[PDB]
């Protein structure tokens, strides 16, 4: 079995335009990195405060 | 007299894994978003137009002050 990655067609009526436009003019999927990136902020980093603390390791 | 012990799966299997793609649709049509957009700049240029008259009428006045003061 097969999946298509890129065979969408948008639509063309004139609300899907008009949002395709908002996009373009008001720059919404960057508003929506840039949330993406201020979320990840705001959570714990993954740093361990090496010398004084170890990766693990297996016998 | 012990039976084999190795590394294997719970019985009943794993709980389910995720693997498909989310990427959720926030929500806010392009009219909606355009509509903001006017609103603000309308109310933007009536606040901006009643300070810019009365900016007017002071420098009127100051205006009359000096002349007043001129001669
Ligand atoms: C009723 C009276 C009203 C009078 C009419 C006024 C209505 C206004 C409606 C339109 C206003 C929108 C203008 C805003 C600028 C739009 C420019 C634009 O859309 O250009 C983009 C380009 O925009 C960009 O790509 C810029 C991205 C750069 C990265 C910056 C990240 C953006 C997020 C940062 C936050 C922005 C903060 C803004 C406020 C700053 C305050 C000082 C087009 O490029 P493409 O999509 O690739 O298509 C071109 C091929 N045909």
């Amino acid at each position: 079995t097969y999946k298509f990655v890129n065979m969408r067609e948008p639509s063309m009526d004139m609300k899907s335009v008009t949002d395709r436009a908002a996009q373009t003019l008001l720059w919404t999927e960057l508003v929506r990195g840039l949330g993406m990136t201020l979320s990840y902020l705001f959570r714990e980093p993954a740093t361990i405060n090496y010398p004084f603390e170890k990766g693990p390791l297996s016998p | 007299a012990s039976k084999v012990k190795q590394d294997m799966p719970p019985p009943g299997g794993y709980g389910p894994i995720d693997y498909k793609r989310n990427l959720p649709r926030r929500g806010l049509s392009g009219y909606s978003m355009f509509a903001v957009g006017i609103g603000t700049l309308l109310f933007g240029y009536w606040s901006m137009m009643k300070w810019n008259r009365e900016r007017r009428r002071l420098q009127i006045e100051d205006f009359e002050a000096r002349i007043a003061l001129m001669p």
